[PDB]
């Protein structure tokens, strides 16, 4: 069943039913949502799952990104490698106030309310010091 | 808790000391190399009749020494584990609770305490373990995953020189033997010849068992020429990889752009989580580009990156005079 | 043939693994290796008088169970040769009836087992044979490939370094045989002179021939340190080739894009074929570029390539650009 | 006798008499057939054969490529080697629908009836499985 | 002063050609090499039983005339320190005033002439402090720079080597002491094994300690197979980075393209001191982007700043044909 | 004279086969080798008491052959030294008029021919001197050409690795001699020092000299830790550069194209040379033009080319632009 | 005091109170002034300074660039190598004669006016030999 | 004399007497003869003695040049190289028929006339081949 329900995910965006998504049947479901991507950043997310190299998502490519989501080994070493970058003392920890400097100044930044939600879900401790190792394996479960 | 804070806060920065050396720091390693260092040699100064007086009273005040500071050292450590408060003892209880070097350290002491207090075997055996012990350094591997990497990496190429070298090793030990099996008396049975020619291809040559002969000092000489070398080869092969890695570090170092690619991970990774079909979707395909532009940075970007955005870039500088070749067509001609 | 396919297919499983090696399926080639080791091991522990009853029944039972399974694994070995059929048996004899490898091992076989049943000399160099015999691995020369690879392509420079260090060696015995001729009775002749330098310019220095007359010494000491580099460099040559061919072999693994290009080189050789004569000329151009593509994947790439296409792409632009020129020039001005 | 039907076919592409091929004469050729290669398409394949390194093939160049086609042992080991990417077993086989797959999804695709040509000339085992190393001596002969 | 101007311009050209070294005028500094050498020559053969009056009288002419020439030349050195004038003498004085290289060697000197005037110890250990005197070469650190630089780069990686080997070295001593302790008279004590483990692991191997026993010669040649390599990697990592430097200096060499870029930056230092807020706050952005360009053409210029420039420029031509793209939008259509 | 030109092309052919080496035509080479060897082979089966009467026709039919071989063997060099006519004397005379190769040849060989017809050193040292005849190949020197131009490469830096060396060496034998002097007699002198250092630092290890004392094995373990490596360091040097010089030499043959560039310089220098101002003075800067491109497409080309011509090629690019968007602003807006 | 006068020049930039000075701030007071920089010309201004990478100064690396000027050991051995360049000899001089040379003909040249009033500054010997070591510590003081 | 010949040749290219020769000056001189230089042709010949790198030749750079044209050391070898391309036996000799084709047939290819020329100004032997280091040397002399 949940293998279904990807599957009718995988048909918005191949409404035609041949079985692949290109850039064409990708932009399009994401503009008609508001969003604005590049054609340059429409190739980069299909190059992320394309095995066949020919510039398309097939169902077996979909399901496999859909299945995985962040529950992988990779993702979860490289999230707490991201965060690492901020920890210079090593200890595993970062400063909630650093934290929200970081989320809000750099990058695609996130608007104070996302970042409200964010720091609202890490069990911040009394002083002020988010244990980030732990965040990761909240996202990664 | 304020002042709790501050002696806790003390207590991590001496956490960090005897954990993770720094540029200055180093003094605690420092000196626990030196105890250790300083026992080895009175242990070597033992064994040549100096222990009358001079050499056991001075056992006796190391070894009392020793087991005092290791005791209260080992109190620290666990004692420190963490920061302030629920790291200080409570990742300690998760570390310590099941790990490979944590509780063994602690046997190894109780039993070489038990065994001292209720010949030279014990006691230097005891010490290098306790080299073994200052091994720990970096979690144990340090340089033992330094060496193991670079190692690895030269598996097949490293197995060609030992398994040639065994091979000349084997079949010039027999020749030679069967040249100087009747004369030479070196050469009684083919295990000596096995010692020969292991002293010999490395070089070391003592010159206890040596051919006499000149049929097996030929054989000798031509097996040498031939063997030598591959005997010296991992040495080479491990130095010019050693010499080469570094090279690369300077060279991927100068990179490390993640301060962008950092942070926007951390980002796609978190928009991903708070979504919780085709949305998510989209937010997953996103997450997968940050987490690659994320690695890229550190090293997976090369040489292929500039060619790949070459043709990516000049295909549409192609087709942006063709967008405007297109609109002349249409309208003017 | 259902049953006889799943046994068929057993059989090439067993084949692959006494073939080809893997990450886990090592087991056979390792107890091969054990077998042969453990036999080498008895007889060096022979030829110390310990071969009494001790070691003679250990060899006894070692050769039984040597031959037997040597053997049951030739049977098996071309027994399982090819696939299920047509394979197993008859590209069997496909290879084996004209092969440099295939029944030179079987002579071998018979001819060591007709000598033992119907010295230590026949016994030691039939094992090293077998030694050779796991050498077979990869054809006899996985190792042997590599290393005949890098010694062929640092062929001259190798040749500098045997030819100067040889020269070395002659005109240094020479030398010290001439000053050390009369005093010392170790330079005997010019060939005592011969075995000194090849002992101490390859640094064994056995220490049984020595100068000591102080013109000798001084001549020693000299050609010493000019030609001990000479005997060195081989090994540093050598090991300093597989070091930066090791990572040359990353650098174009990292490439390794044959997806594509494979089916495209097949596509082109197989619409070149079904032609059967400009039209076939026409494809004999494509199928060479397709050829070239598909090696190209692999390691032909190069960092010309990356401005072969900038000039190309430029040429595009210029040419786009200038068509535009002039359609301007036509229409508005 | 080869020889002169070889001139007699570079005598259509070279129609002025000058003794060489430009991209000109090879595309104009090509273009009346009613293929389309690009420019770049036309400088790749002159340039496999021009040794001269000026874009041109003369008759010398010319001649030996109609005389080799295919059978140099170069061209047998490389198409031995693309055929052995698709061979993860090892064994020198490769399944009849493994092969149509690739032929027809990836590349320069086959169409249906040339790949149904191509499965019909490989000696096709009963099991389906294709024994591609007699398929290239087939087409290095 | 124009006798005097070139009697000065005389002089700075031989404080040049004692102080740097040039293609051709050497011969000061080959002549103190050669003085030196020759002392030590004399005083080696002397301690045979010849300083009876052939080797007494020529120490006597040699320290007298070296004496008398090490005096005239540190005269010359100090009077010839500067240019012409102001410099001579002046910077002489701003230089000698506080360095640990001007006074130090006078003080040699004296404290020597003053023990030899008013055993072979004095005369020798004189002596090779003197070869550190022309160690003075290149401010006494040339060599000693290059070799300083290429071993700290080498670090971690030094040290891994440096470590692993004595902890084989301690381990395998003690490991063949206690299997040679009873039988063997050499394993005496472990200082003693501690000296064959030392010679051994090295190659040297002058064979006055050997092991006997079986089990010993096993473990002995095992741990010589094991350790060997690791004390000779030192000189394998060295002689690499060596190697590797030498290639990349041609590399910096082919660049090292500062014509205008030394211009550029003393004109922007110079516009930004003549400026003595926001009108000086530009100049010292311009001055910070032309140090840049003035360090990076020397060697910061790397293979980043070429990926960077493409992007850049091809941007610049895509914006190009955006501002044109919409223009011809909003006339033509 | 069609008969003579036949002749004279064998001849030249001979020429070559004599001359110049190639794949297959190595006879004379190797035949010339195989002579000269085994001369050398009776000259050592000499000095053994065996030049009774088999060793001693040996050597005269030896030398008589010999003698022979090259007397004709010089004869045909100069016979065929050029081609057909006009070179093959007259060129030849051009040539060996003045050469520092040509007639020295010719001495020796005169002169040891006088020697012998009309001990074992003339013999033996005339020998040698014709491993050097056969060094004569590729002008004496293609072995060291190859080994100067890695060497001169490298030459500050070998420089360091000698000169510290040498300072360890002096340093270390004299402590070790001081602290040896009175109880071991192997250290009777400071040149008995040398010598045992000699033979350690190098690592041959003799063993005739050996320190005693534990004061001295400690000095001397500290120093042959210390100085072991730098005596290693060149063979280490120049391994690695002789394995980096290989991987360019395939770097830059993949390039190698001066086929045209080689062509258009004929052609630039013929139309310069053919002109006999202002003409002239264009002429000389295409000629300029012709030798740099002639000489960058062998190896002067580097990565340095890639940067310049993309800035150039994008600059052209965006003029173009310019001037499309002038046309546009004019005409249409 | 000095920190509030940097910051009063900091703000004629940063006109709109949003602590930072981008591309369009930047070059906007320059032109003001006369000034015809490029794009890529403020793009690496900016750069010299940006440490968060995004192309913009806020007050902190503004007031360390202002409070540094020249004095640091970087800038005071960087413009002593440069002059080395031009100082064949290695005595530490230049002579007055080529470093007005250097100074007018490379580069962004110097006027006449601002290359005499270098020389009056430099301590000109009575050969005409200028001491550049001592010219740029004037520089770095 | 000599120096004065080429001054005047100079002063023919810089006609505003500014001391130097720019891409405007060389290729406006150029033209008016008939020749069609490109702006990147006219930049790589400034560049072989533009040592200032300043895109100019002045006068020492000219009489340089005009002074040596192919005498050096370094062209004589480099052309005695060109014609060992041409050279497979390695004998120091190539034909007449070869030299013709070659410089008729690759690069800026000799006119028919051209090229009888320089066959007629090398001694040519009776078989037909031509020793070339002679023939550089009278083109170094
Ligand atoms: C024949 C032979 C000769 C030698 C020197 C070795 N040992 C090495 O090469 C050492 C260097 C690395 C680290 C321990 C090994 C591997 C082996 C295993 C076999
Ligand atoms: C003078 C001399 C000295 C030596 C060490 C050698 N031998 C080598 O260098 C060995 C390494 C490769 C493999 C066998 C050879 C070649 C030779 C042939 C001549
Ligand atoms: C175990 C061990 C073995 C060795 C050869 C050394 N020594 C070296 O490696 C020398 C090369 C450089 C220069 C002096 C050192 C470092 C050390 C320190 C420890
Ligand atoms: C201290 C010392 C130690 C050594 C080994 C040498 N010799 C070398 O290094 C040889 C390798 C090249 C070729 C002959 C030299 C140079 C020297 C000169 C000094
Ligand atoms: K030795
Ligand atoms: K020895
Ligand atoms: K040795």
């Amino acid at each position: 069943e949940q293998i279904a329900e990807f599957k009718e995910a995988f048909s918005l965006f191949d409404k035609d039913g041949d079985g692949t998504i290109t850039t064409k049947e990708l932009g399009t479901v994401m503009r008609s949502l508001g969003q604005n991507p590049t054609e340059a950043e429409l190739q980069d997310m299909i190059n992320e799952v394309d095995a066949d190299g020919n510039g398309t998502i097939d169902f077996p490519e979909f399901l496999t990104m859909m299945a995985r989501k962040m529950k992988d080994t990779d993702s979860e070493e490289e999230i707490r490698e991201a965060f690492r970058v901020f920890d210079k003392d090593g200890n595993g920890y970062i400063s909630a106030a650093e934290l929200r400097h970081v989320m809000t100044n750099l990058g695609e930044k996130l608007t104070d309310e996302e970042v409200d939600e964010m720091i609202r879900e890490a069990d911040i401790d009394g002083d002020g010091q988010v244990n980030y190792e732990e965040f990761v394996q909240m996202m990664t479960a | 808790s304020a002042a709790h804070k501050r002696y806790r806060r003390l207590q991590n920065w001496v956490y960090n000391v005897l954990e993770r050396p720094r540029g200055w720091a180093f003094v605690y390693h420092v000196f626990i190399f030196l105890l250790v260092f300083s026992c080895l040699v009175l242990s070597v100064l033992s064994t040549i009749q100096e222990h009358q007086e001079l050499a056991n009273e001075c056992l006796l005040i190391l070894e009392f020494v020793m087991i005092v500071v290791f005791g209260l050292e080992y109190i620290v450590r666990v004692w420190s584990a963490g920061c302030c408060c629920r790291y200080r003892g409570w990742q300690g209880r998760f570390r310590f609770a099941r790990k490979p070097f944590c509780v063994i350290d602690f046997i190894v002491f109780v039993a070489s305490v038990a065994v001292i207090a209720a010949a030279t075997s014990a006691l230097r055996s005891m010490r290098f373990l306790q080299i073994l012990r200052m091994v720990r350094m970096d979690r144990r591997g340090g340089t033992w995953k330094l060496l193991g990497s670079v190692v690895y990496a030269h598996s097949k190429e490293l197995i060609t020189a030992w398994y040639i070298g065994f091979l000349v090793l084997i079949f010039a030990s027999f020749l030679v033997y069967l040249a100087e099996k009747d004369a030479n008396s070196d050469f009684s049975s083919y295990a000596d010849s096995l010692w020969w020619g292991t002293i010999t291809l490395t070089t070391i040559g003592y010159g206890d068992k040596t051919p006499h002969t000149w049929l097996g000092r030929v054989l000798a000489a031509g097996f040498a020429l031939l063997g030598i070398s591959f005997f010296a080869l991992p040495a080479g092969i491990l130095g010019s990889g050693f010499a080469l890695k570094v090279q690369e570090q300077h060279r991927q170092k100068h990179f490390e752009k993640r301060r962008m690619p950092a942070a926007n991970l951390i980002q796609a990774a978190w928009r991903l989580y708070s979504t919780d079909t085709v949305i998510r979707s989209i937010r997953i395909l996103k997450f997968l580009v940050a987490k690659r532009k994320f690695k890229e940075t550190l090293r997976p970007y090369d040489v292929k990156d500039v060619i790949e955005q070459y043709s990516a870039g000049h295909l549409d500088m192609l087709g942006r005079i063709k967008s405007l070749q297109t609109r002349v067509d249409q309208i003017v001609g």
